RNA sequence: CCCGGGUAGUCCUGGCUGUAAAGGAUGCGGGCUAGGUGUCGGGCGAGCUUCGAGCUCGCCCGGUGCCGUAGGGAAGCCGUUAA
RNA sequence: GAGUGGUGGCCACUAUUAUUGGGCCUAAAGCGGCCGUAGCCGGGCCCGUAAGUCCCUGGCGAAAUCCCACGGCUCAACCGUGGG
């Protein structure tokens, strides 16, 4: 029995030094002028969370599943990441 | 029965096999003699001979290999190739003839004819690699593996091989259209077999 | 000694399919084997099959159409609910809705797809894909 | 495979699929029962009675004839014998095993160094115990019944 | 004594028979010293 | 091997040469088959097919 | 798309780089026959869809 | 277009040597799909260079391993180079080759040539439970491939999820065209030759599984090149 | 190590010890997965016979060896006597 | 990157604990061999009960913690309102 511990909102790369990942991340950093790699990893994990939610909801059946699918699509459209006529796919 | 008389078949000894036997040719085997020797079915041999002649009449004349490592079968193959225009390779089959393009005598046929699978395993192996139809003269103890067409016969004999190749060449010529009738063929059968 | 005629029959079918046979005989016969064969024929994994009486449990003659990649019995016969089929599908099949899990339910033996359609569970008795 | 020797011997009887007695049998069910009873009086065991009926009288098997007293079952040598009250008190196979076990013990007492025959006796007694357990479970023999060579001597006698 | 067939190989080792004999001698010496 | 094994033995109609009695016997007897009237041996047991010493009239199924 | 050849005996699709063969029917000559590497090795019989003629 | 003129030039300069080469030069064969599934032998790289010229792109050619090798003679050590390379187009055609030489360059040319000769055809699709689309972005279904002691199991994965497989395996899959897959490996994966050949066999085995016509629509199965 | 002698032992009758590269370095029962060819016991059919419980060929079941297809394995090799 | 290094501990790495899912001829490992008690696994068909099993429906399994949507602190961390 332990209490809650606040967790990190970003995930570090599995391997610190990979040539292709380093080059790609460097290009993204230079283009978008981010301060450090933790911001980029935060956005990357946001994308990963969205993708994981979509994958989990694709193979789910139940009223709660439909509600969550609709809420996910509505939230993405509100954020502007998807067009109005988007689909879960 | 129809191609040549049963008397000629028996004289050529096409029906005499060997002591050994395999289940691959149980259908072709006719009966068993008290000495343990097995006798083929002349009916089956004739039917498959007609079928093989019809099949071979459809190919380009210079795209048919005839191979036989057996000394008794070398000459009939040579004369069959000479008559039909097909290529014949009596004797030792040079490895890589069909597989190595750098060989001097490189050639890629459309169909292979083997006097004996066991004696011509090399040619059969190369033909399997290249992927072309195989026709084989099969005896009672021969396997039918990798054989697209099988002619049951006594492939070890002299007169048997000569008569088989004589009948074959005649059928290919008749079906192709060189001769208007079977009896028009003029080359004597006795010429096919070698002397002693 | 003999313990699972269903497993014996399914393994025999798999081996015959691998070798490339066209006909197979299953012995001993049973109602469970008959129903499994019925389901397989319904889904088109096998051809015509018939029963032969011999004064004993009986024999099944089955025609193979070269359409089975692998068929096998499931032991132990795990019970499964309607909402707990995805894990078994992943365990026993290559892709989603690729093969079929033959399940014995209270309304007879049927494929897991039919079980889900009817909204009932059962026990996994075999699989084939 | 065999229970002890562990080798696969597939020798046995090949019974053809049948559903009714042959049309060429020259005896009625009552005559068959009379023959079974008279042979049992003579003293042959059930297996011998069946063999004699098959050989001499040309009766393939009594199991082919329906039971006139119970339409739900077919006839049998043991069923006929118990209908007439001649059924063995102890099962025949168990009795045979016990008889040859006591004979083997008689031999072993005189030949104490026959270890191979002693092993054979051990296997025979294991078979006897298996059959005793099965018969106890099926209720054929009393629950307090036990196999003991001393009592088996009298039982065989 | 328990069986370790890997010990029978002679690559860089003394014969296991004689190692075993020596071990028995050592055990017997220890037992004598204890007084059993 | 066979899917539906069948017996290789057959029943035989036999006429006894001594008395002329008709009888039905097994081809592979395990005992000494005898006539039911004169008590004369008809078939003797062996390791396989029995040796028949009485006239054979028919072979049944 | 394009048609994938299938065996006449077993009906299974033939892989891109296996020792399979194809040839017109020796008897009639209208229908073609395909043989798998496995079928050829095992000497499994084949039947023309038209004639009914059977056997390698 | 550049690869099209390259094909035209090599066709002009090429003299046939084999039956398939003569057939291609004459023109009876005009699509790469027509040389497979017929039992022919490919002993001349000009056929591949003509029918699928994009395989000659440096970005489409990859070298997977370079190994020094030694054999003892009374005069010393004789050193040889073994180069394992992979080639193909990113649309469903891939090939793997091994070349031996006295120098890295000779080994590389021989390995690339053998990979061209060994090119094969694969089937792609989507069979993941979490994706259930009809695009050829992954393997249609789970497949197995074994070589030496290395066993590789490839499982479909949802779109956007990269290649979850060793470096050489993902290189081979990228060359083939696949871009989403999960992996499960057993044995000595550090043996690069065995691992690469196991992945090659796993990709090749996609043609050895019987599928009903409905499965093609269900999984969006595409053989060789797609709508491209 | 080689050569002449030699005690215990090796042998028998009652016991104890329970150990081996005690190895097929492979636990046991069951269903299925091409063949070929040796040999032992039994049964079936045919032909010979000097009429022999004799000889030869074919078939079925159970033993005991070799080669080998599919396939398995790191390979050696195993492969209906499976590893 | 206001963090970055060193040491100990736990999980993955490790299908080196293997129900999913490991091995035992030559690398670790088949008791020298067999008989058999508890346990485990057990031929075909019919009828009956429903203990296991499956489906539906009431009473429970505190809150906080976990996931989703909206709203309030500038967004967030945090908190509230609903669903799970
Ligand atoms: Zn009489
Ligand atoms: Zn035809
Ligand atoms: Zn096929
Ligand atoms: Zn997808």
């Amino acid at each position: 029995g332990d209490p809650k511990r606040q967790r990190k909102k970003y995930e570090t790369p599995p391997h610190p030094w990979i040539k292709e990942r380093l080059d790609r991340e460097r290009v993204l950093m230079d283009k978008y002028e981010l301060k450090n790699k933790k911001e980029l990893w935060k956005h990357e994990t946001q994308l990963k969370n969205f993708r994981r939610r979509a994958r989990r909801l694709l193979a789910a059946r139940g009223k709660q599943a439909e509600i969550e699918r609709e809420q996910l699509l509505a939230r993405l459209k509100r954020l502007g990441l998807l067009p109005e006529d988007a689909v879960l796919d | 029965e129809y191609l040549v008389p049963l008397d000629q078949y028996l004289a050529a000894g096409v029906h005499i096999g060997t002591q050994q036997k395999t289940k691959d040719m149980k259908k072709f085997i006719y009966r068993v003699r008290q000495d343990g020797l097995y006798v083929l079915d002349v009916r089956k041999t004739d039917e498959r001979l007609k079928v093989a002649g019809k099949f071979l009449a459809k190919f380009e004349p210079q795209s048919i290999l005839a191979v036989s490592v057996r000394l008794y079968g070398q000459k009939p193959v040579k004369k069959f190739g000479e008559v039909t225009g097909a290529r014949a390779i009596p004797g030792r089959f040079l490895p890589g003839t069909m597989t190595n393009p750098a060989v001097k005598n490189f050639f890629e046929p459309d169909v292979l004819i083997v006097t004996d699978p066991r004696a011509d395993h090399q040619a059969m192996r190369e033909a399997v690699e290249i992927g072309i139809p195989i026709v084989a003269l099969v005896d009672t103890e021969n396997l039918l593996s990798y054989v697209d067409l099988a002619i049951p016969t006594n492939n070890k004999g002299r007169k048997a091989l000569a008569l088989i190749y004589w009948i074959l060449a005649r059928e290919i010529l008749y079906n192709r259209g060189e001769i208007q009738s079977r009896e028009d063929f003029k080359i004597p059968v006795e010429e096919f077999e070698m002397k002693i | 000694t003999l313990l699972d005629p269903l497993a014996n029959a399914l393994s025999h079918i798999t081996n015959s399919e691998r070798v490339g046979k066209r006909e197979v005989y299953i012995k001993p016969a049973s109602k469970l084997i008959g129903e499994v064969l019925r389901v397989m024929q319904k889904y088109g994994y096998i051809g015509e099959f018939e029963f032969i009486d011999d004064g004993r449990a009986g024999v099944y003659r089955v025609q193979l159409l070269g359409r089975i990649n692998k068929a096998g019995a499931i032991k132990p016969r795990f019970p499964v609910k309607v909402s707990e089929f995805e894990k078994w599908e992943k365990r026993f099949l290559p892709a989603f809705e690729f093969g079929i899990l033959i399940v014995s339910t209270s309304q007879g033996v049927m494929s897991h797809k039919e079980a889900i359609e009817k909204g009932i569970g059962g026990r996994l008795i075999a699989y084939v894909y | 495979a065999r229970m002890h020797a562990r080798k696969r011997g597939k020798s046995g009887s090949k019974r053809p699929p049948r559903t009714a007695p042959p049309i060429w049998v020259e005896y009625t069910v009552e005559e068959i029962e009379n023959l079974v009873v008279k042979l049992r009086k003579e003293g042959y065991s059930t297996a011998m009675i069946g063999t004699i009926l098959r050989d001499q009288y040309g009766i393939p098997s009594v199991k082919l004839f329906k039971d006139p007293d119970n339409p739900n079952r077919n006839l049998t040598i043991t069923r006929i014998l118990e209908k007439h009250g001649l059924a063995p008190e102890i099962p025949e196979d168990l009795m045979f095993l016990i008889r040859r076990a006591v004979n083997l013990r008689k031999h072993l007492e005189q030949h104490p160094k026959d270890l191979h025959s002693m092993r054979g006796l051990q296997l025979i007694e294991s078979k006897i115990r298996r059959l005793v357990k099965y018969y106890k479970r099926k209720g054929k023999l009393p629950k307090n019944w036990r196999y003991d060579p001393e009592t088996a001597k009298l039982l065989v006698r | 004594m328990k069986r370790r067939p890997r010990k029978w190989k002679k690559k860089g080792r003394m014969r296991w028979k004689w190692i075993k004999k020596r071990i028995r001698r050592l055990k017997r010496q220890r037992k004598k010293e204890r007084g059993l | 091997k066979p899917i539906i094994p069948m017996p290789r033995s057959r029943f035989l109609r036999v006429k006894c040469i001594d008395c002329g009695n008709e009888q039905i016997v097994f081809s592979h007897p395990a005992t000494k088959v005898r006539c039911l009237i004169c008590g004369a041996t008809l078939v003797e047991p062996t390791g396989g097919k029995g040796i028949v010493k009485a006239k054979i009239l028919e072979v049944l199924e | 798309k394009f048609e994938i050849p299938v065996c006449t005996s077993c009906g299974r699709e033939i892989t891109p780089r296996e020792h399979a063969t194809h040839f017109i029917c020796p008897n009639c000559g209208e229908a073609v026959i395909w043989r798998c590497e496995s079928c050829r090795v095992l000497a499994k019989p084949y039947k023309c869809p038209n004639c009914g003629w059977e056997g390698p | 277009q550049e690869w099209k003129e390259y094909a035209k030039r090599v066709l002009d300069e090429w003299e046939p040597k084999t039956k398939l080469g003569m057939m291609v030069k004459e023109g009876q064969i005009t699509d790469i799909h027509e040389i497979f599934r017929r039992g022919y032998q490919i002993k001349e790289p000009e056929i591949i260079d003509v029918l699928l010229p994009e395989v000659n792109a440096r970005e489409n050619q990859e070298v997977l391993d370079i190994a020094l090798t030694v054999r003892m003679t009374d005069s010393g050590r004789r050193v040889r180079f073994r180069v394992l390379a992979a080639v193909g187009n990113r649309d469903g055609y891939v090939g793997l080759g091994i070349g031996h030489g006295k120098e890295v360059g000779i080994a590389i040319r021989k390995a690339i040539n053998y990979a061209k000769l060994n090119i094969i055809e694969i089937k792609r699709g989507c069979g993941s439970w979490e994706c259930r689309c009809r695009r050829p972005h992954s393997v249609p279904f789970a497949v197995e491939g074994k070589e030496g002691s290395v066993r590789v199991r490839l499982i479909p994965g949802p779109r956007g999820l990269g290649l979850v497989i060793g470096d050489v395996g993902k290189k081979i899959l990228r060359l083939a065209g696949v871009q989403d897959v999960w992996s499960q490996t057993f044995g000595e994966t550090r043996t690069t030759v065995n691992f690469a050949k196991a992945v090659f066999n796993a990709l090749y085995n996609t043609n050895r599984v019987a599928i009903s016509p409905e499965m093609i629509e269900r999984y969006g199965i595409v053989v060789g090149r797609a709508m491209p």
